[PDB]
This record gives C-alpha cells, sequence and structure tokens, in this order.
RNA sequence: AGCCAGGAUGUUGGCUUAGAAGCAGCCAUCAUUUAAAGAAAGCGUAAUAGCUCACUGGUCGAGUCGGCCUGCGCGGAAGAU
C-alpha cells in the first residue's frame, strides 16, 4: 500500500538478481491507493476486505472486469507450473485435461521438498489486507514435521550410518538446544523445541554432546512474553527446557539408551571487539 | 586501424594468467570475456622464458567482438635484461656503469624488422643509446 | 559580423507580414510573432531574408543580432517542433497527461496539477518520461523550466526533475 | 553566492558576465568558485 | 569560434614497483613518423576504462588576439524624529 510497489516487477527481478524461479499465484487488485482485492489465481477468486476495520470481512468474488486479461495471461503459467514439476502433468497440459485447484497444488508440494521455487503473495500486514489470506498456503505449501525427513541420528564415531527416525510418538525422545535466554527467576531459559516423542514432567535429560548430567524441572510455554507452566510437552510444541545445569548451542536433549545426535556446524565470529570499563571500582566486582 | 572508440597498447609479463588490476580496464572497456584473452594468447606463450613484460595493443568491433595484436617485447626492457636490474635510472647523467655494443642493440632489432614496420634499425640506434643515458649506461663498441 | 554573414530563408509553407516594425508570421500550426526594437531594418528581399542596423542605434548589431537568431527559430520552430523530453527520478514518482494538464507526484501532502497554457500539446510515454511539444524556443522551455524547479536535481542521490540531455553532478555523503 | 570585494578568475573555465552591473563568475561543475561583488 | 575529428603510437617511463602504470612526487626531459601528437594540465581515480588540451588533419571562408599607456565610468559604498 505504497507508492513504487510494483508487485510484478519484484517477482521477475529475482530471475535477474537471485537467478531463481518464482511464479507467484496471488496477484494485485487496485491503483494502491484504493486496493481492495488480492488476486488468488488458482480458485480465480479475488477477497474482499474490510473498510478499515481490524478484521471483518473475507469476501469471495470473481475476478473483477477490469482485470480480465491480465488474470487470463498469468493463470496459463500458473497451470505451466506442474507440467515441468512432475512429468504426469506434462500430456495433460497439451492434451486439455482440467487443472483444477486440487489438482495442481499435490505436484507443486513435491516442488517444495527440492526448493526450485517459492511461493509470492501481495498485501498488507498493517492495512489488514492479505493476513487473513496468507494463513491458507502455509498448510499447503510450507512442510510439516511429519511431511519432512525427520530426526536422523547418525551415531557417535563407529560408521556413518544416517538413520531416519519417526516423526510420531513412538520413537525415543529427541530436541534440539537453541534460544537459549536468561531470567533473574530460574537464571537459565532455553527456547526449544521437540520434533517428535513425549517428554514427561521430571527426566534425567542429558546433554550427550559435551558429557553433562542435567534434570528436567517446571517447563514453561509462553504468548512469547506470559508464563505458562508447560507440563507434558507433546510432540512439536516449543517451550523452555528449563534448569539444564549446563548447556551449549545445539546439542541433543535426549534420554539414554537412545539415538544421539552431535552438530555444532557453522561456529561463528563476532567481529568489531570493544573494551568496556567499570565506573566505580565496586563495578568491577560485578 | 580503428578510431576514437578505442585503442591502448598495454600488456606485461605474459607468466600471469589473471589481468592484473591496472591492466584489468583496458580489458574493461568493451564487454570481454576476460577468459577468452588468457585462452588466445598461451598457445605461443609456451614458445618463451617468461619474465620480460610482453605488449599487445587492443582494438575493438560493434557487436561483442574485438581484436588484438601480437608483436614481439620491446627493446626497452630489453636493455634492462642483459643488464641484471630492471631500473637503473637513479641518476642519468652521474652514472656511468654497464656496456653493450651496437652489435646486441640490431639483433635485438631484427625481431623487430621481422615484426614491425616502424622502430626501425638505425632511427631507433640513438634511442635505444638514448634509453642507455637517461638509465646512466655506457656504449662502446 | 558573423551576424551579418547571417541570413536567413525563409521557405514555402510560411508567410510573414511585414507592417514595418511589427512582423505577425502565418506559419504551419501557429502564428509566431515578435514585436521587435526600432534597431532594425528589416526586409524579406527575394526569398532570403536581409536585415540592417538603424543608425543612431549603432548598438543595434546586438538588438538585430538577436533577430537574426530569432526569426531563423521561429520559421522551424512552427512547422517541425521541439521535443523536450523531462526525466523523471523519483521514489514514487509519476507523470500523466490528461487534455492539457500534467500531474505532479512530487512527495507532497497534497497532488499538484497545474494547466498548461496555448503553444503545448504534452505527452507522457510513461511515469518518468514526458514530452513537450511547442513552437516558440521560449515557451519550450518556460514551461519545461518551471516543472524542474520544483525539484531541483538533488546532487546527493541524483534525485530530482531533471532535462533529457542535462547530466547532474552527484556526490558522495564522506562522513556518515 | 558568496561575496568579496575581489573577483579573481580561479576555476580553469570561469565564465564572467556583467548582470545587473555587480559581477558574479559563471563555473560549471564548482558552485564553489562563484563571487558577487567588485 | 563550433559539427565531423584522429587524440598518429615506442613505454610498464623508472625509482621503491604494493598502485606510486603520461594523471603522488624528485632526476632525465630521446623520440622510431614528424601534413596531426608531449616520456604530458585537470577531471574519471588505488590504477585505469570515460572526457579533453595538445596540431585543428578536413569544413566555414573573413578579420582576429593577448598585453602596455591614458579619457572618463561600475563595483568597493552600512546608521540612527
Amino acid at each position: 500500500d505504497r507508492m513504487g510497489a510494483n508487485f510484478l516487477k519484484v517477482v521477475n527481478q529475482i530471475k535477474t538478481r537471485l537467478g531463481a524461479n518464482p511464479v507467484p499465484l496471488q496477484l494485485a487488485i487496485g491503483a494502491e491507493e484504493h486496493f481492495t482485492g488480492v488476486v488468488d489465481l488458482v480458485k480465480m477468486k479475488a477477497i474482499n476486505w474490510n473498510d478499515a476495520d481490524q478484521g471483518v470481512t473475507f469476501e469471495y468474488e470473481d475476478i473483477p472486469a477490469d482485470m480480465v486479461e491480465l488474470a487470463n495471461e498469468w493463470h496459463q503459467n500458473l497451470i505451466e507450473s506442474a507440467a515441468e514439476a512432475s512429468e504426469e502433468l506434462m500430456e495433460k497440459y497439451l492434451g486439455g485435461e482440467e487443472l483444477t485447484e486440487a489438482e495442481i497444488k499435490g505436484a507443486l508440494r513435491q516442488r517444495v521438498l527440492n526448493n526450485e521455487i517459492i511461493l509470492v503473495t501481495c498485501g498488507s500486514a498493517f492495512k489488514n489486507k492479505g493476513v487473513q489470506a496468507m494463513l491458507d498456503a502455509v498448510i499447503d505449501y510450507l512442510p510439516s514435521p511429519v511431511d519432512v525427513p525427520a530426526i536422523n541420528g547418525i551415531l557417535d564415531d563407529g560408521k556413518d550410518t544416517p538413520a531416519e527416525r519417526h516423526a510420531s510418538d513412538d520413537e525415543p525422545f529427541s530436541a534440539l538446544a537453541f534460544k537459549i535466554a536468561t531470567d533473574p527467576f530460574v537464571g537459565n531459559l532455553t527456547f526449544f523445541r521437540v520434533y517428535s516423542g513425549v517428554v514427561n514432567s521430571g527426566d534425567t535429560v542429558l546433554n550427550s554432546v559435551k558429557a553433562a548430567r542435567e534434570r528436567f524441572g517446571r517447563i514453561v510455554q509462553m504468548h512469547a512474553n506470559k508464563r505458562e507452566e508447560i507440563k507434558e510437552v507433546r510432540a512439536g510444541d516449543i517451550a523452555a527446557a528449563i534448569g539444564l545445569k549446563d548447556v551449549t548451542t545445539g546439542d541433543t536433549l535426549c534420554d539414554p539408551d537412545a539415538p544421539i545426535i552431535l552438530e555444532r556446524m557453522e561456529f561463528p565470529e563476532p567481529v568489531i571487539s570493544i573494551a568496556v570499563e567499570p565506573k566505580t571500582k565496586a563495578d568491577q566486582e560485578k | 586501424a580503428k578510431k576514437v572508440q578505442a585503442y591502448v597498447k598495454l600488456q606485461v609479463a605474459a607468466g600471469m594468467a589473471n589481468p592484473s588490476p591496472p591492466v584489468g580496464p583496458a580489458l574493461g572497456q568493451q564487454g570481454v570475456n576476460i577468459m577468452e584473452f588468457c585462452k588466445a594468447f598461451n598457445a605461443k606463450t609456451d614458445s618463451i622464458e617468461k619474465g620480460l613484460p610482453i605488449p599487445v595493443v587492443i582494438t575493438v568491433y560493434a557487436d561483442r567482438s574485438f581484436t588484438f595484436v601480437t608483436k614481439t617485447p620491446p627493446a626497452a626492457v630489453l636493455l634492462k635484461k642483459a643488464a641484471g636490474i630492471k631500473s637503473g635510472s637513479g641518476k642519468p647523467n652521474k652514472d656511468k656503469v654497464g656496456k653493450i655494443s651496437r652489435a646486441q642493440l640490431q639483433e635485438i632489432a631484427q625481431t623487430k624488422a621481422a615484426d614491425m614496420t616502424g622502430a626501425d634499425i638505425e632511427a631507433m640506434t640513438r634511442s635505444i643509446e638514448g634509453t642507455a643515458r637517461s638509465m646512466g649506461l655506457v656504449v662502446e663498441d | 559580423s558573423r551576424v551579418a554573414k547571417a541570413p536567413v530563408v525563409v521557405p514555402a509553407g510560411v508567410d510573414v507580414k511585414i507592417n514595418g516594425q511589427v512582423i505577425t508570421i502565418k506559419g504551419k500550426n501557429g502564428e509566431l510573432t515578435r514585436t521587435l526594437n526600432d534597431a532594425v531594418e528589416v526586409k524579406h528581399a527575394d526569398n532570403t531574408l536581409t536585415f540592417g542596423p538603424r543608425d543612431g542605434y549603432a548598438d543595434g548589431w546586438a538588438q538585430a543580432g538577436t533577430a537574426r537568431a530569432l526569426l531563423n527559430s521561429m520559421v522551424i520552430g512552427v512547422t517541425e517542433g521541439f521535443t523536450k523530453k523531462l526525466q523523471l527520478v523519483g521514489v514514487g514518482y509519476r507523470a500523466a497527461v490528461k487534455g492539457n494538464v500534467i500531474n505532479l507526484s512530487l512527495g507532497f501532502s497534497h497532488p499538484v496539477d497545474h494547466q498548461l497554457p496555448a503553444g503545448i500539446t504534452a505527452e507522457c510515454p510513461t511515469q518518468t518520461e514526458i514530452v513537450l511539444k511547442g513552437a516558440d524556443k521560449q515557451v519550450i522551455g518556460q514551461v519545461a523550466a518551471d516543472l524542474r524547479a520544483y525539484r531541483r536535481p538533488e546532487p546527493y542521490k541524483g534525485k530530482g526533475v531533471r532535462y533529457a540531455d542535462e547530466v547532474v553532478r552527484t556526490k558522495e555523503a564522506k562522513k556518515k | 553566492m558568496k561575496v568579496r570585494a575581489s573577483v579573481k578568475k580561479l576555476c580553469r573555465n570561469c565564465k564572467i558576465v556583467k548582470r545587473d552591473g555587480v559581477i558574479r563568475v559563471i563555473c560549471s561543475a564548482e558552485p564553489k568558485h562563484k563571487q558577487r561583488q567588485g
């Protein structure tokens, strides 16, 4: 909703600078100030938004008459994007079997596990124009923890046997340690995410890469700010693996007699170095 | 040959494949693949013992084309290839070290006579005596 | 002089109305008249126009030296014309022609739409390029320079409205 | 326009024309080289 | 004085070569062709590509140019019922 904001320029600028292959889907209706419609091209439906409300309507209509031909020349490039994704849609682009909304995404979802095309959407966050539109693609173009290759614990030093473990609750427990913040209540905190398996409350969770013993305290979830005590952590939640005695960047959070992960790829280098000096001589003690 | 578009003669010792930064721009004038000028000259560069600056000129053409002229190394660096040191000009008329007679100067001029139409034998002889006096070198025969 | 060795050749298709000091040129698409000063002696001799400085005003070699350059431009301006293109380099800045009015997307809290006088057929191939067409050499610059004076060429980015042939000198920040 | 009593032709391409009587000197690329009095 | 107009081309011009590559600066300060070109004036610039001065080589086809001396003129020149 700004001047100079050409949607078709930027997505066709990626093919020049970033060198990628983007085929966009949700196009633009409106001259950026009277902007009212976002042109979803699979279902060929424009969406009405709020007059100025923080979120009332979702009214779907047809393609408006002021863009009846740009929808024509851009939908035919959408339905190209499955004939060269899977080999089986090659003979019905030319034969003329109908390219429905549901059929094309079954090929393009498998085009996200290799990542040759990215899916683009224009709209406004602040003007409440597109946010309610942007959620339905996440369940259909962004991958799930059970649709991906799951936890792959290799071994230790014996042999390189990468083992795809299960994404369900039927595995040994596994997690990782990252975003390990602090607090003046308990000391150390984490923002950890469990990939599969279920843990109960109270566990001898180790950190099996650095040979240390830790015990699993009272886990707390947030609204990104507020303390909500999560007792039973299910497979896929993100919480605070509290009470770790020592913890490093990206080591395992795993019960013994189980698979073990060990990874610290791309340890950075903080470059600019400034020397802090105390104010009082009581300060250098603290 | 050509005109106000482009004509600069700059090339230094051809043992270095990568275009040296100050030479870069004479290759950075009319859109070359810099791998092409590396692959053009190396078929004949394996007939030399490298160490002297060998010159080429660049000359251009309309679409994406270009051309270049191969000659022999100049006698100015041939004066200071035999003399051992590459830079002797510290004081021109106050240094008297190092002699080469005219016979060396003409046999490095036959390779000019077998390559180029200017830089003739007898006319360059005083300037190959003139690059000696500026360096502080002596000549007798 | 050089100006005295410069007579102007009127072609067929542009008619002169010599009422002495007041000449009204009946041309192709307009009427390019100039009421000159009395330091001139005008005569459309055969076809090529000849002029002369009047006595007393011996500085009329200047005052008609303007005129020799003047009427040459007038007979070629009423027929062929001037392409006066301007280059809009501004973040979110557009240009669009309707009737005889130009919009000015000029980074303000309010739109500026100024109406442009006669002797102007303006055009706009895009949001950054804008044609101006005219018959007088003065009017093809005067309406052009007013737009350029609303947003002069900024010499830290290259921002501003600038002519087609004009080349700015943009500098560098050099402190922060 | 800086003012000073001395108009000295300073830049290499410095035009001088007498607009209104007071001299102001015209460079091309340097705005710094333009004085007006004298 | 302008439009075409080559900026004929030996060379990297050293030093000290990291670039001080005609264009940072000290000593030389020759010129292969001299109907047009200096081992050189700035900008582009770490260096150069870009743009010129150099001779205007070909067109206009007549006057033109830089200083010395004086007659006068302009600026310099802003004050308080």
